[PDB]
């Protein structure tokens, strides 16, 4: 009977009246669970890594971040002259 | 939003003075307390908008 | 996941300081010197070296804990206007 | 000036939101600041508006 239409009523007296409030309320509820899920998957993006080499991550190790050269090498000496690094 | 050179207003003396380390003295009072606050209510945080 | 109340916009705003001896003749060239460093830029050039985190200040959007108040209040107007509605037709 | 009436003897003290730097603190000596504040940019609202 009408209980599927209710089912239904997001897609196909005054009880059609309520079906209709209803099924605006569905669309509302549809709308915003669709905003809300446009702005969670355009939000979330996780850059992290600066393509710097001013990155502080970079000048302040730590255990979450590794990076190393090759041993004996001329990045080595660049490294080693600079007293700033 | 951005700002560059941050620098401070303060009080211009002469050379050696009398009136200098009680100027300071009262200026960092005041700033210990609310005094400095109330003047920034009343003259520069009354916004219209 | 830690940030402070505004940026301390109502308190004491104070600075640090070199304390030195009372009378000691150094305050005089060491102030100078303090002064022309932070006008020469290069106290930014340590603020960068130095009191530098992760990124900048990372305001980042809403990182998490989603607010959707609004749209919970106009799920119980609708319900409540809804049962509102029943009601009147009950009263025909 | 202010800095120049200030040398002078003209004025005592100069209360005025007078900016601290090397270049003025080699001939007088200011207090400790009773202000903290950075250099910045005035604009308008869009060419008219929004
Ligand atoms: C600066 O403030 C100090 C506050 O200690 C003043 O020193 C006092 O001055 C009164 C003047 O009547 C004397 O009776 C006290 O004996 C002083 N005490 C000390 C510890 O010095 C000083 O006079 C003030 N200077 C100026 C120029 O106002």
């Amino acid at each position: 009977s009408a209980m599927w239409f209710s089912w239904g009523v997001l897609l196909n007296f005054s009880a059609r009246i309520l079906g209709m409030v209803w099924a605006g309320f569905a669309m509302i509820i549809v709308a915003s669970y669709t905003a809300n899920l446009a702005a969670f998957l355009v939000l979330d993006r996780p850059e992290e890594r600066i393509t710097g080499i001013n990155d502080p991550r970079l000048r302040n190790p730590s255990d979450k971040f590794i990076y190393a050269t090759v041993k004996q090498s001329s990045v080595d000496i660049y490294f080693r002259r600079q007293v700033e690094l | 939003g951005e700002l560059f050179f941050r620098s401070g207003f303060g009080i211009g003396m002469r050379k050696d003075s009398p009136w200098k380390q009680n100027v300071s003295l009262s200026i960092l009072k005041s700033h210990e307390n609310g005094f400095m606050e109330d003047l920034d209510k009343t003259w520069v945080r009354y916004q219209e908008c | 996941k830690l940030v402070t109340i505004g940026s301390g916009k109502v308190f004491a705003t104070t600075g640090y300081g070199i304390a030195m001896q009372k009378d000691s003749h150094w305050k005089r060239a060491i102030d100078l010197a303090l002064l022309q460093l932070l006008g020469d830029g290069e106290t930014q050039k340590l603020e960068t070296v130095w009191l530098s985190g992760i990124c900048q200040n990372e305001k980042n959007e809403v990182m998490s804990s989603k607010l959707d108040i609004d749209n919970m209040a106009g799920v119980f107007y609708m319900l409540l206007v809804a049962m509102g509605l029943a009601l009147l037709v009950f009263a025909w | 000036g202010m800095m120049g009436e200030l040398l002078s003897g003209q004025a005592d003290m100069i209360v005025a939101p007078l900016t601290i730097n090397n270049e003025r603190a080699q001939y007088i000596e200011f207090s400790k600041p009773f202000k903290y504040q950075g250099l910045t940019i005035l604009v308008k609202k869009e060419i008219p508006r929004s």
